[PDB]
Parts: structure tokens; C-alpha cells; sequence
């Protein structure tokens, strides 16, 4: 049986490590049940898939710049002079069974990682979860994003193709040697000489597979430990206070949900990794200094940095027989954004003068200034991202290539100003919309004509009424309010059965009674708990 | 921890709705099994070679 | 929030006792030598670790018609001796059979 | 279970004893 | 004004994470102070240095078999055709300032790692620290040892020189295609074709820098966590029981000692990596199939495997047009010592029929059979290790190369038996040595010469005395006993002062008084605690 093996295993474990009190604590930890708290899991689930696929690729790849002749199976590149890295990358995709699928899944997971990080960051910023005592966690996160953004850059630069080659030549060699005084020294330290060199690909390979993933893993561990041992925040609601957590225990509800979500994320990544083409490196050809194409665009998590180069004017300086190129501006401009994202909580703490312990979240509509600032930042990001793709937008959408640069240049000072104003007004208007329900009730959508010819609209009060009919106004408690009568159960109970055939009446009655009885109990329990405090 | 509310899902026993719901969960798992077998068979027997 | 007063007081007493009982603060001579020595060792180690991959980018390594010059001042078009004939060659294909012709 | 009043009336000597005794 | 600075940054931490009780518990952890318990951390300190040196050798290395011509600074190899890996290995040593020193420290630390692991294993085995509830920790350590061996083997195979190439052709290729059913399939799966191939060095590089160190790090973490939360064993002595720990607290005594030991290990490794030459790859050449040298030795942690091959006879079988080579015998043999090593505690538990949750260690003299078995195993290991270098011993010492093979072959069945017998007898004799002092006392080494012309020796009783002057017999308590009178304080300080000039008398008297009183207090405290425990 299994009533004897499990007891023996439990006895053997407990007599050696005595972990019963500390293992019960972990099973009894409660976690809020929200759809905005599952955005931080996706990224994590994207990282794990990046490891498994990352190891499979290490059994086949050769990171060398030694020049060879192809002589392989792919005919259009038969006698071409290439490097060992490019040849091996072709071998992975054409010679090894199921290699193309693996390296497509790798790239797709790399994209999902960054996208999920961005969405998670947006959530954290807008809900106000960065306030004390969690402003140390924000900083950690701010590093992770940066580490996740260069790690991806070093990854697609490994095959040593034309696109990534030109990308490396522009964004890493040109910019490096443009910096004042300590510029050419740093360039020659990184490349070990002039640009092409002989040690760049091995160095990038070692940096991509070992160091940055190690730092990322350690920092992620710290992130998760801080989240675990500080507890999770929650939205204001019935039965929620500043000194408790309302949700479900880890065992067995939370674990099953986590597992299912991981499975579905894996399913999505695997399904889209074998139905869409990403990075067909054989169409591109090996890197040549004397060859170029039309696109010349990086991955989506890098396009704002390229758009900033693409839009900024040609302003240079020539003091005492030296040169300060245009590319300096970007290097400064990129440093500020990172310095204006790592320490935001302290800036806001200094501005608003709020230095209190916070456990309850805020609805984006309740903080207009922060919401407007976030909206304007997102607008600037989107504009910088779309300005990198101007040379494809001009071709597909019939716009002048000269016009796009000027549109971007004017936009990068005009659009955020509009967005700030609109966001501020919109937030205040949503606030005003929340006060109309607390005073009159939910609009049912039903019109009635009185005997004397008046038209009235029937309201559903959310509380007690006085002795004339109009409800007693309620107070705002930082919680959402209903706006439709269907969400209050005012209508809807379809006859139980299959899709095509009904069930016996007795079964229907017995099943409909139980649901209503169960539904009362939860509300009663919450009300009693709230009233005891 | 307090656990203010806890209720089972099927109070009334011997209902056709419960049996029907029992057979819905099984279908997805059977589909997963069939797809796994399909993956094995397609990875073993398919041209896979560049033409 | 904050841990109870008993835990705070006990942990603070433990740390303070550990520092005070060592009698390190009373001994300035050996407390200063430790700092100086650690600083010197750290500086030496860091310079040794990093100084291996630092190169001078303005050293003459390229042979020209006017002596050795730095890399960034030169190209494939710089004459190596006076009166050298450098042709403008085209590239078509044929990777192994004369990729460059007049 | 000493009170906040007594914890301010103890020297550094007997606070370490109390901490150790709590830890075992 | 650091009192105000530390009081503000301490409150900022407690108000956000409240780790007061949690860190106060960790500051009060008690650890036994025995020299023998410092053996385990050396390995740890060797691992860290292997990581820092492994990151500095990842900025210059290129793992590729693409063949090139040297044309470098080292003149004796000018124009020779080699691989990219060998060329980069030469570049590290000749073209980068301080690269030779770094790679020498890497190799020396690699050797120290294995040596420390072996000594630590010996300590754990001999004292019975594996009994209960510490079996899983033994298993984990065993896996660590195996992983360390294979990690080391894959490391010196990267430069692709003549020695490493000859070693890898014979060990990883020759042995592989001898396994009865899956002999050639496994070979072609590993190499992606025939022996040399074009993917072996990149694969070994990825395996050496990423995977095996990752597994090692995880297993080490688990090891240390188990040690921390299972409250390190101690040894029998005054005031020690089955349910307590005697030693010092972590803060501040233990931490300072740990830091100082780490510093000294680093110092030794750094000093050793500058004054002694290891692995000169330029004196060798690039690997060629039609070239060989005389030595052909692996690293010392792999020597027993190589010596087993040299000594086993040429026994083969040819069933139904097939072949079972000699190399099979070692492959079965090599995995049989491992299996017997991991599952030793269970074997001994089944044999002696004892599992009683032991926290107190054993002296090796008290367990004769286990000591004899360990000695026998060590003897076999030493003989197998010295058999691998039978060609170097036959050259330096004047002995036939044919004679060494037969010496080893006969020895590997004879020497262990002799070692077992001698170890057993020696342990029992050391036991009998302890019963003589508990009964008569410590022999002072002084002869008396009584009036009637009798010679006796003066004894110093270790306990109460009888009315006739003969000491009361004491009981054995599993603890060491004194055997010299100088270790009991029969000798004072020569005098307070420098090496050349004395100090005023009063200072000497006061210092002697204080020291003596402190010794009284410590002994009295231990005695009082021991008396209160057993009430
Ligand atoms: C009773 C009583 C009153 C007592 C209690 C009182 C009490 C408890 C209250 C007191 C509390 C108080 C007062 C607290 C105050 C705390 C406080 C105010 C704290 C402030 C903290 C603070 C200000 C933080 C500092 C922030 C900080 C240090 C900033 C970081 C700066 C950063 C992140 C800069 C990085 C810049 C950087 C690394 C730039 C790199 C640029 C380079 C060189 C890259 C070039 C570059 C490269 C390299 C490419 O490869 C590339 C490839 C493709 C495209 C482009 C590029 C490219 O641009
Ligand atoms: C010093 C050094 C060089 C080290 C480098 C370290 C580094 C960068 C790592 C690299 C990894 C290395 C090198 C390891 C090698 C390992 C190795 C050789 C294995 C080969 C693997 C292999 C052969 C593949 C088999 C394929 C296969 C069958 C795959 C199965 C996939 C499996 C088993 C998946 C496991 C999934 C998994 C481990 C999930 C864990 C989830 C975790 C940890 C979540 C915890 C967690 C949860 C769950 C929350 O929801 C949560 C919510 C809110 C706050 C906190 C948390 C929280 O902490
Ligand atoms: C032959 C071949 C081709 C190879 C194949 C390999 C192979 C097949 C292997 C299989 C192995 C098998 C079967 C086992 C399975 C194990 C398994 C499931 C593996 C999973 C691995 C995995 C999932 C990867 C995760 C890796 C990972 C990121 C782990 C993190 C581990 C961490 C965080 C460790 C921290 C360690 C650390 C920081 C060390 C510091 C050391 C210091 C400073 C010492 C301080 C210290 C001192 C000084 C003391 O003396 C001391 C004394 C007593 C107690 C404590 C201490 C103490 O703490
Ligand atoms: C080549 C090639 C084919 C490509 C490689 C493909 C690849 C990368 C493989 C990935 C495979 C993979 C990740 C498998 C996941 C398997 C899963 C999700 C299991 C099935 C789900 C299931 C049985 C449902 C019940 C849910 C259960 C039992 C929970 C499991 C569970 C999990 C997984 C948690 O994350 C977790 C986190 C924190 C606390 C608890 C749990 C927990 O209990
Ligand atoms: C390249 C090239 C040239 C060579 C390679 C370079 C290389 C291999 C580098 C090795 C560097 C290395 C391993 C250096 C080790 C340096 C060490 C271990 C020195 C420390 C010596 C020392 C003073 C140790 C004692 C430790 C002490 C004094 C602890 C004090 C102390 C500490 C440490 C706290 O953190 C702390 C935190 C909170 C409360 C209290 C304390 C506390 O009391
Ligand atoms: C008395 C001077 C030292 C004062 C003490 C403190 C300063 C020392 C700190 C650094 C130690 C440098 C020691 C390295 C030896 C040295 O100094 O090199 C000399 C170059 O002249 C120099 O004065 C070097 C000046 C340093 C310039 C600083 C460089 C700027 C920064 C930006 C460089 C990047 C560093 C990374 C940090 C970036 C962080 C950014 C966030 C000769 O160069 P060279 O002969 O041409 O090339 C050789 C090869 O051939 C041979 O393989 C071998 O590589 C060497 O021998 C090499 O020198
Ligand atoms: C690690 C210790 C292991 C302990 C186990 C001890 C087991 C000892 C077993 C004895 C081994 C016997 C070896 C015999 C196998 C054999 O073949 O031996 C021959 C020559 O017999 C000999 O010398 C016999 C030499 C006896 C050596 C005794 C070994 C005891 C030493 C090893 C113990 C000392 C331990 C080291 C001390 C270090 C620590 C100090 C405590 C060489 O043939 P070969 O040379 O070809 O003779 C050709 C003609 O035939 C042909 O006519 C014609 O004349 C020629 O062609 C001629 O060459
Ligand atoms: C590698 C990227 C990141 C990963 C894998 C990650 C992962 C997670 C996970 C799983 C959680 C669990 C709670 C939740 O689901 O919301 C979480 C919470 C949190 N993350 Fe992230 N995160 C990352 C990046 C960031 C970034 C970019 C920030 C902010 C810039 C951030 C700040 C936080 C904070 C403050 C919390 C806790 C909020 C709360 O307690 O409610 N993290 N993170
Ligand atoms: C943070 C997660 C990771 C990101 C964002 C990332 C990024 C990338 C990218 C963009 C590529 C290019 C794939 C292609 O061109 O088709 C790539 C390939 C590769 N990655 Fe990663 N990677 C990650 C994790 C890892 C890890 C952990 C390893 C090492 C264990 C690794 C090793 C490789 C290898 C060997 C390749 C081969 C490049 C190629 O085939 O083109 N990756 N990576
Ligand atoms: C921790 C256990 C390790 C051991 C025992 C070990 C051992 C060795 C040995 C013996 C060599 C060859 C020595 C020679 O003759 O030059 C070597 C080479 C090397 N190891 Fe490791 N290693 C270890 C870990 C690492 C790690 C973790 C890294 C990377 C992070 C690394 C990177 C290298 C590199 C790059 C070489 C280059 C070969 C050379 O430059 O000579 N090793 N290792
Ligand atoms: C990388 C290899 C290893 C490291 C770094 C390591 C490290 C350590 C350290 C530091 C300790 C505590 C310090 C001490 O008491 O000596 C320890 C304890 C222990 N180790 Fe190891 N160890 C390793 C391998 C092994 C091996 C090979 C075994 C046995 C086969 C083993 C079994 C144990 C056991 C049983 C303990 C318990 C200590 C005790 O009870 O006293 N370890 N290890
Ligand atoms: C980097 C900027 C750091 C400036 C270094 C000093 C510049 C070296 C000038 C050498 C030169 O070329 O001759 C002058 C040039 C021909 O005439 C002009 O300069 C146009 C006049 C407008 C300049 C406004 C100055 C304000 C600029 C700051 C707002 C930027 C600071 C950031």
C-alpha cells in the first residue's frame, strides 16, 4: 500500500532534520489572488526556459573568428569565406536534428523575457509598490532589467552575420571611441586592438554564457527572497487592513495554479517557436566590412537607444585641436535615464515628503501626478522605439524619409506634454466618475414615465436609504465600485444540463439552492471578520 | 492563519452535472497524451533533411 | 515593522560587546597598520588583475614609407615605400581564383 | 518577559546573558 | 562620530526587514575548536580561488581546433602548425602580463582542492562522523569527490598539447569503444564521429566552465547548509555530552580565525605559484597522432585509474565473432570502487546492526576493524598510484621496468592483507597503552633507589589515592590521557621580559599570579558544569 511507505519516509525524514515546524510555516503562507500579481511570474518562467535551451546550444557551438570555407549542405553559400562561428551556426540549423526549433525557441523566450519585465515594471510603478519598506527591492529590479538588456545584445551578436556585425560596428566601436580623454584607451582595452580583432567573439561568448547569467541568477534569488520574507502587498477591499494578508494558502491552491501557469507559458513559447521564423541567418551571409543592407535594426529592447542616435542633431565641439563627436550626447543621455530610474523612490520621497510604512496599494486614478509622469515616460519610449523603424515605415506606409526624422524630433518634446495633460485630466475624471455611484447608486438603464409625464431613470442604491427614497451617501474606501447590474447577479441563471439536453428539475433545484447558500456564507464571513476589527 | 471560509464544490451527490464535469477535465489530459505520442512519432519518422 | 525591544536590545548589546571587548579601539598603532596594509594589498592586487589587458593605442607598429606609425593614422592606401604603385581593384567573386583584378 | 522599563535598567553585561539564554 | 552613524543605519535595517532575532541567533552559534575540523574549509578556500582564476582565464582563451601557423614571439615554435587552443594557451603565457602566474596558480589550486578533499574524507571516515543522522552528507561528499576528479581531468585537456592529447586518446577514446553492447554508438555520440573530430574542445570547454562547476556549487551549498543546521559533532572530553556543543561563539572569535585561515591559504597558494613551475606547455608541442614522449602521466588524482590499466593481465574473450578487450575489466572495476564508496554507511549499519543517532565521535584506536579496513584501502590506493609512475621510478632508481610490473601485480593482493593485520594489532596495542596509565599513573621518568637496594619509578596519580599510596583505578571515558609530566605543568615560565633583557620582578610576579588564577577559574567552571549535568 501507500499508508505504510509514506509514514516510514516521513518518520525517517523527521528523525534526522526535524523540519516539521518550519515546513508547516511554508505550507500556511498566504498569497493575494490577483491577475496583476502573475505578471512577475512570466519573466521567471521565461528565464528557466532560457537556461534549458541555452545548455543544448553549448554542445554544438564554436566561438572562433578563424576564417574557413563552408563546403556544407546549404548550396547558396557553398564556396563562401566565413568564420567558424557562422559555419557552426549554420551547422546547428541544417545538420543537427531539431536544432532550428531549439534556437528559435531560445530567441522567442529572449523576447518574452524583456516584454514581461517591462510589463511587471509598469505594474510596480503604477500601483505604488515601490514605497517603503520595499524601495530596496525596486533598486534590485532596476539592475536586473539593465542586465537583461545587454545579455540579449551579446546573444544575437554570436553568429557573426552581416546584421549583427554592422550593429556591433556602429553601437559598440564607434560610440566607444567618441568619449573624451579616456576613449581610445577603453576601445583598445575591450577589443585588444583595432575593431575587427581576433578575441571579440570568444570574450562575448564567455561573457554571455557564464558571467552575466550568474549575476542575474544571484540577483533574482535576492529579489525572490526579499519578496518572500517581507510579504506581498494587497489592494484595498472588504476585510483588508494594513496589518494582514487575505488570500489562499500555498498548499494546495497556490502551487497548482503556479504549475499550470508555468505549463501554459511553456506551451505558448513552444507553439510560437515552431510556427514563426525568427533570425534566418543563412539569408544574411557572413560579416564583411564592405557590405551592408537596408534594415540595420536591433532587437526591440534596444531600439530606443538607436532612435536617440537617429534623432539627435549633429552638434560637435573642437577645443584646442580635439574632437567631441555627436555620439557623446547619446552616451550621456543613456546614463541619465538609468540614473533617473534606479533612484525614483528617493526623489518622490523628497518631493511629497511621505516617509511612512505602506502595505496597501494605490489605484492609478488616485495618484494623478505619478500617473501622468508614467504616461509621458511611456509616450517618449514608444516614440523613440518607432523612430528606429522609420526606414521601414517610410517604405510600407508611403511617408518621406526626411519627414520621419523631423516628426520624431518635434515629437520628442511635444508628445509628452500632451500626454501629461490628458493623463492628469483623465485620472481626475475617473475619480469624479467614482463619486457619482456613491451618491445616487448604479444606473440600471431603465427609464420610466411618471403619470404627470416625467421621465426618470431607476437607480440601485448600494446602502441604506432615508425616509424619502434617495440613498444615504457612502464614503470612498479606495476600492472599485460596480457600474453594471449584471455584475451584481441582477439577471442570469440558465437551466442546468448539457448544451443540447436539460437535466431533471429536482437536480436543477438542488444545484441552484446550494450555490446561493454557499454564496451567502463567504460574504457573511468577510463581514463578520471586518466587523470584529 | 485563520481560514475564515472553506467549502466543498459538490454538496449534492449523484448529479449528472458532476459526472459531466469529471469527463471534461479528462479530455484535455488525453489530448496532451495524444500530442506527446504524436511528437515522439514525428520526431522519429520525418524527412528532416535539407532539400 | 520593528522587532520587539528585547531582540533589538540583545542584538545591539552582543555586537557592542564584541567590538568593545576586543580592545581594538584603545590600540591605535595596530588599528592603523591593519588599514594601511589592507589598502596596499588591495591596490597591488587590483592593479595586477586589471593591468594585463591595458594597451597603448598610440604606439608605432605599422611600417610605412616615413617610418613606423600608429594604427589609426594608417590604412591600406598608405605607401610602404616611395613610388609604390597601388591599383584600384574590383571584386566580383571566384573566392580562390583572383578575387581582385585591375 | 521583561518590560520596556527594565530593559533600560540593564547594563551591557546582563543583556548578553539574556540573549544567550534566549538562544540556548 | 560613528556612534550616531551606526545607530541610524541600524534602525533603518530593523524597521524594513526586522532581522533582529534571526541574526542574533546566528551570532550565538557555538562551534567546536579542534584542529581536525579545519580540514574541510581548505577545500572550500581552494574552490573560491579556482573561480577567481577561472574568470581571469576566460578573457583570453579560444577553444577551437582550427589549424593555424604560429608566427609569434616564442622562437622555438616559429612556423609550426598548431590549433587555435594551443596558440591561445601560448599567448596567455607569453603575451599577457602576469598570465603565466595566473594559470600556474590555477593549476596549483586545482591540486590542493583534490588533496584537501582526500584528507577531509579520511578524517570523516576514521572518526565515524557518517553514522547517523549524517549519511546523506557522506553521499553528497562522495558525489563531490567524483565531480572534482572529472572537473580536473577536463581542465588540463584544453590546451591541446602532446601530453593531454595522448592521455585523452587512450582514456576517453580507447576505453569508450570497449563496452560490450554500446561501444561504438557511445563513442560516435561523444565525439560526433571518429576520435579527433572538430567539436571536442568546444564541448569540453562548455562542460568545464559552466556545467560541472554549477553542479559542484549547488552540491557544496547543500553540504554547508546540512552541516550548519545539523550542529557539528564533537569529541568525548570534560563537559561534553550527547546533547550539547562545547566551543566558542561565531562572533567574534570564530569569524576572525576563519578569515585568517583563508588569508594564509591564499598566501601559500600565491607563494607556491611563483616559485615552482607547473605545466610548461611550450616544452611540449601541438598534439600529433604520430608523436609521443616517455612520461605520459595524468594528474595525481587520476593516477590510480591509469595504474590499474598497467597491472591487470591481458584477458580477452571472443564469443561468436565479437571481442571483449582488456579495457572492459577496468571500466567495471572503476565503477565498483565508487559504488562501494557511496553506500558504505548502509553496509556497516547492516553488518554491526547499530543505528542509534550518534553525536559523539570515536577515536580510531577504539574501532580496530574499521581502522584496519581504512588502512588497507589507503595501502591499495598508494600502490595503484605508485604503479602509474613505474617508468619514472625505474629510470631514477635502478630497477628493471619488467620487475616493477610484477612487483605491483603481486603487491596488489599481498600488501593490503599485511596492512590490515598490522593496523588491527597496532590499534589494540594503543588501547592497551591507555589502560596502563589509568591504573598506575603517569611515569615521571625518575628512579628512586630505596635503602634496601630496590629500584622503582615515581608515578603521578591522575585521581584519588588509596591509604597505601597506590592510586585508585579510573574508568575509560573515550578521552585522551597525558603521558608526559611537562604537559601537566612541570615547568614554569623562564621569566617575564624580552629575549635579551628582563623586566622588574613585581610585573613578573603579578602576571604569574593572574595567569595561575585564570587557569583555576577555567578548570573550576568546567568541573562545576560537568557536575551539574550529571545529577
Ligand atoms: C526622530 C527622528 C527625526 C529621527 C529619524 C529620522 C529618519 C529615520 C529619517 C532620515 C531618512 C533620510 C533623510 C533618508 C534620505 C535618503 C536619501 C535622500 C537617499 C538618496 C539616494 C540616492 C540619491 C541615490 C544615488 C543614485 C545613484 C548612485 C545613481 C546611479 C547612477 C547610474 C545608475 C549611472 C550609470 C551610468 C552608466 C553606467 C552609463 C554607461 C554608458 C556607456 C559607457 C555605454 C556606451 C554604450 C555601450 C557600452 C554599448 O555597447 C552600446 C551598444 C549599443 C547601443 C549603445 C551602446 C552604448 O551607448
Ligand atoms: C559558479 C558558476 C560558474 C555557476 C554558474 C551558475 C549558472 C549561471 C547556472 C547554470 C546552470 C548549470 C550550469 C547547471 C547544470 C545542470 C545540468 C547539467 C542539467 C541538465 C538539464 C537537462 C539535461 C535537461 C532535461 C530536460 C528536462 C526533462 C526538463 C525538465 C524541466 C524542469 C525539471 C523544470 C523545473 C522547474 C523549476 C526548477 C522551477 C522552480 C520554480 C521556483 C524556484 C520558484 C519559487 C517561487 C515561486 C514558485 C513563486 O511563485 C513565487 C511567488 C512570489 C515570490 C516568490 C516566489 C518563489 O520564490
Ligand atoms: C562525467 C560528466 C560528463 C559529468 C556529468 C555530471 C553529472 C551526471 C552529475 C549528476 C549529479 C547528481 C546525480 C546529483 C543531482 C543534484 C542536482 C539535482 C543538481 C541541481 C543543480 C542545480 C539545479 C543548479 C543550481 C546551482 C546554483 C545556482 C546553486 C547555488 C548554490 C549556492 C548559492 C551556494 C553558496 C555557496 C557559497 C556562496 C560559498 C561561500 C563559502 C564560504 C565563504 C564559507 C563560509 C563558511 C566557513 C568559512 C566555514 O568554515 C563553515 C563551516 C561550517 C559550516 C558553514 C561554514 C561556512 O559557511
Ligand atoms: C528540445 C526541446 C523539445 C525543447 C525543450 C523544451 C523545454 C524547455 C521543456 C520544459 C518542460 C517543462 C518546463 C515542464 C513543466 C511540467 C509541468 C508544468 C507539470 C505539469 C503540471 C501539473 C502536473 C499540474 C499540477 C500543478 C502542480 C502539481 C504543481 C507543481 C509546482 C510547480 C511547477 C511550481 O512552480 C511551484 C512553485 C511554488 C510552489 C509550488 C509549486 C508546485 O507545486
Ligand atoms: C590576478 C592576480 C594578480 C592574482 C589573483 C588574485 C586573487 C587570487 C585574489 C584573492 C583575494 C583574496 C581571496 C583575499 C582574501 C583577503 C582576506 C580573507 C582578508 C581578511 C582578513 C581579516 C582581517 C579577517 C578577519 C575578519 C574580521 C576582522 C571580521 C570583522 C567583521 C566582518 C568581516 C563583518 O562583515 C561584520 C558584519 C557585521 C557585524 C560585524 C562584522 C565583523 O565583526
Ligand atoms: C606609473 C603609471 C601607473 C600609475 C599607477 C596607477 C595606474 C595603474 C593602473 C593600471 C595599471 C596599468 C598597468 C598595465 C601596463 C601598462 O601600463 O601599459 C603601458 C601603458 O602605459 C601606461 O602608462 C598605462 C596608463 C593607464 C591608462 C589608463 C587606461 C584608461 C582606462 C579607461 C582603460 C580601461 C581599463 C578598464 C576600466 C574601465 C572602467 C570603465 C567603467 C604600456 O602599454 P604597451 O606597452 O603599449 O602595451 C603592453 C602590451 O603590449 C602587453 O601585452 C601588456 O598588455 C601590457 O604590458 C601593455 O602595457
Ligand atoms: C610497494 C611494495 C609492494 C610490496 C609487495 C611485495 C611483493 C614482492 C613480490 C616480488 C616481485 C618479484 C618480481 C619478479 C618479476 C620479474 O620479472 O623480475 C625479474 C627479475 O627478478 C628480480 O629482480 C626480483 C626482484 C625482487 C624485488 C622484491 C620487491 C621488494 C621491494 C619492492 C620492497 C621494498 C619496498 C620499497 C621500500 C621503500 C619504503 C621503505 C620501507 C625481471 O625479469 P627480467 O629482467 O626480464 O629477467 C630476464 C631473464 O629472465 C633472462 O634470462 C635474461 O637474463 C634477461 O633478459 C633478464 O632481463
Ligand atoms: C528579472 C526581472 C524580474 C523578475 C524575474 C521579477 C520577479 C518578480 C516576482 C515573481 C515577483 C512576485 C510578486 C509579483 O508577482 O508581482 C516580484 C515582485 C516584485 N518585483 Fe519584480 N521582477 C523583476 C523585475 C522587477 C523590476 C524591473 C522591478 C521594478 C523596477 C521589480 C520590483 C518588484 C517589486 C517591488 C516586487 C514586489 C511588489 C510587491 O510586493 O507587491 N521587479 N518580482
Ligand atoms: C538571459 C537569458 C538569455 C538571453 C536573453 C539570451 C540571448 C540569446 C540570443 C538573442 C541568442 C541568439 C539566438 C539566435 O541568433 O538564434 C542566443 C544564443 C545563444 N545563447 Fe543565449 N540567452 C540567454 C540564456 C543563455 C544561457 C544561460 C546560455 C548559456 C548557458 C546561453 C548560451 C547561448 C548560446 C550558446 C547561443 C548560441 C548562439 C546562436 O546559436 O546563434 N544563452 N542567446
Ligand atoms: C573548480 C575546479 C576547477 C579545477 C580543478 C580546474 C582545473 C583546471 C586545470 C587543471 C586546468 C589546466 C591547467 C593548465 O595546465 O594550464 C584548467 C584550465 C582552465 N580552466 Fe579550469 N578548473 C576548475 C574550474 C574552472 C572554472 C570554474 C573556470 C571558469 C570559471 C575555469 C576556466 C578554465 C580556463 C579558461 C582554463 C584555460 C586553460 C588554460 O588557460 O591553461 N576553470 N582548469
Ligand atoms: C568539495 C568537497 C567538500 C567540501 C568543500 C566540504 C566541506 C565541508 C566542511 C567545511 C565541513 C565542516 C567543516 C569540518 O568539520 O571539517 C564538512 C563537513 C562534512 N563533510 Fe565535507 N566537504 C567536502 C567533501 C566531503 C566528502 C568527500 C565527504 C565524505 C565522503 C564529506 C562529508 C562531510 C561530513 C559527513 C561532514 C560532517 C562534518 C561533521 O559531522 O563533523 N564532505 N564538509
Ligand atoms: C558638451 C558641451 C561642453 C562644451 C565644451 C566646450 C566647447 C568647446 C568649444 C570649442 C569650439 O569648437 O569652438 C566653439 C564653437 C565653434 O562654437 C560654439 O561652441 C557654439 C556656441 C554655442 C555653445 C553653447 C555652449 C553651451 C553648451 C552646454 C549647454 C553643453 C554642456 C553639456
Amino acid at each position: 500500500d501507500f499508508a505504510k511507505l509514506a509514514a516510514a519516509q516521513g518518520d525517517a525524514i523527521d528523525s534526522r532534520y526535524h523540519p516539521s515546524a518550519a515546513v508547516r510555516r511554508q505550507l500556511n503562507k498566504v498569497f493575494p489572488t490577483h491577475w496583476s500579481f502573475l505578471l512577475g511570474e512570466i519573466a521567471l518562467y521565461s528565464f528557466i526556459i532560457l537556461l534549458l535551451t541555452g545548455v543544448w546550444l553549448t554542445l554544438f557551438f564554436d566561438p572562433s573568428m578563424a576564417h574557413v570555407t563552408y563546403d556544407g549542405v546549404y548550396q547558396p553559400l557553398r564556396g563562401v569565406q566565413m568564420s567558424r562561428a557562422y559555419e557552426t551556426a549554420l551547422d546547428i540549423s541544417f545538420e543537427v536534428r531539431g536544432g532550428l526549433f531549439v534556437r528559435q525557441v531560445h530567441h522567442w523566450a529572449a523576447l518574452m523575457f524583456a516584454a514581461s519585465i517591462m510589463v511587471h515594471l509598469a505594474r510596480i510603478f503604477f500601483t505604488g509598490a515601490f514605497r517603503r519598506p520595499r524601495e530596496a527591492n525596486w533598486v534590485i529590479g532596476s539592475l536586473l532589467l539593465i542586465l537583461a538588456m545587454f545579455e540579449g545584445f551579446f546573444g544575437y551578436s554570436l553568429p557573426d552575420d552581416l546584421l549583427s556585425g554592422t550593429g556591433i560596428r556602429a553601437a559598440l566601436s564607434g560610440i566607444t571611441m567618441g568619449i573624451p580623454v579616456i576613449g581610445t584607451w577603453m576601445h583598445w582595452a575591450l577589443f585588444g586592438g583595432d575593431f575587427p580583432g581576433e578575441i571579440l567573439i570568444p570574450r562575448l561568448y564567455a561573457l554571455h554564457i557564464l558571467l552575466i547569467p550568474g549575476i542575474i541568477l544571484a540577483l533574482i534569488g535576492a529579489h525572490l527572497a526579499l519578496v518572500w520574507f517581507q510579504k506581498h502587498t494587497q489592494f484595498p477591499g472588504p476585510g483588508r487592513t494594513e496589518t494582514n494578508v487575505v488570500g489562499v494558502r500555498v498548499m494546495p491552491v497556490f502551487a497548482v495554479k503556479s504549475g499550470a501557469f508555468f505549463a501554459m507559458i511553456t506551451g505558448v513559447l513552444g507553439l510560437m517557436g515552431g510556427l514563426l521564423t525568427i533570425n534566418p541567418i543563412w539569408n544574411l551571409g557572413p560579416y564583411k566590412p564592405s557590405q551592408v543592407s537596408a534594415g540595420s535594426q536591433p532587437d526591440f529592447y534596444m531600439m530606443w537607444t538607436d532612435g536617440l542616435i537617429r534623432l539627435w542633431p549633429a552638434w560637435e565641439f573642437y577645443p584646442f585641436g580635439h574632437t567631441i563627436p555627436q555620439g557623446v550626447w547619446v552616451a550621456v543621455g543613456m546614463g541619465l535615464v538609468f540614473a533617473l530610474l534606479i533612484a525614483y523612490p528617493f526623489i518622490e520621497k523628497k518631493v511629497t515628503g511621505d516617509d511612512a510604512h505602506h502595505n496597501l496599494l494605490q489605484r492609478p486614478r488616485d495618484v494623478p501626478v505619478r500617473t501622468a509622469i508614467g504616461s509621458m515616460a511611456i509616450a517618449l519610449y514608444l516614440l523613440l522605439t518607432f523612430a528606429c523603424m522609420n526606414d521601414i515605415i517610410a517604405l510600407k506606409f508611403h511617408i518621406s524619409l526626411n519627414a520621419t526624422t523631423w516628426i520624431g524630433r518635434i515629437g520628442m518634446v511635444v508628445l509628452p506634454a500632451i500626454v501629461y495633460f490628458v493623463a492628469y485630466r483623465w485620472a481626475i475624471s475617473l475619480q469624479r466618475s467614482d463619486r457619482e455611484v456613491l451618491e445616487h447608486g448604479v444606473e440600471t438603464g431603465i427609464i420610466k414615465r411618471l403619470p404627470h409625464g416625467a421621465y426618470v431613470e431607476l437607480h440601485q442604491p448600494l446602502g441604506p436609504v432615508d425616509e424619502h427614497g434617495h440613498p444615504i451617501p457612502l464614503e470612498y474606501a479606495g476600492a472599485p465600485l460596480p457600474k453594471r447590474m449584471n455584475k451584481l447577479g441582477s439577471g442570469g441563471a440558465p437551466g442546468t444540463g448539457s448544451f443540447l439536453f436539460p437535466d431533471p428539475a429536482v437536480e436543477h433545484e438542488a444545484l441552484t439552492e446550494a450555490a446561493h447558500a454557499s454564496e451567502h456564507k463567504s460574504l457573511t464571513a468577510l463581514k463578520e471578520h471586518q466587523d470584529r476589527i | 492563519v485563520e481560514t475564515i471560509f472553506k467549502e466543498p464544490r459538490w454538496p449534492v451527490p449523484g448529479t449528472k452535472a458532476e459526472k459531466r464535469t469529471e469527463r471534461l477535465v479528462a479530455y484535455w489530459l488525453m489530448l496532451g497524451g495524444l500530442s506527446g505520442l504524436a511528437l515522439l512519432l514525428v520526431f522519429l519518422f520525418w524527412p528532416w533533411e535539407y532539400q | 515593522g520593528r522587532s520587539p525591544e528585547v531582540h533589538r536590545k540583545t542584538v545591539a548589546a552582543n555586537l557592542t560587546d564584541a567590538l568593545e571587548g576586543s580592545t581594538l579601539k584603545r590600540r591605535k598603532v595596530i588599528g592603523l597598520s591593519l588599514g594601511i596594509g589592507l589598502g596596499a594589498f588591495g591596490a597591488g592586487t587590483l592593479v595586477a588583475f586589471i593591468g594585463g589587458l591595458i594597451k597603448n593605442p598610440w604606439k608605432p607598429v605599422v611600417p610605412t614609407a616615413e617610418g613606423k606609425k600608429a594604427v589609426l593614422w594608417t590604412s591600406g592606401w598608405t605607401p610602404r615605400f616611395k613610388g609604390e604603385t597601388i591599383y584600384l581593384a574590383r571584386a566580383t567573386g571566384r573566392p580562390g581564383e583572383s578575387p581582385f583584378v585591375k | 518577559q521583561p518590560t520596556d522599563a527594565e530593559l533600560a535598567e540593564m547594563s551591557r553585561e546582563e543583556l548578553v546573558k539574556l540573549g544567550g539564554k534566549i538562544d540556548g
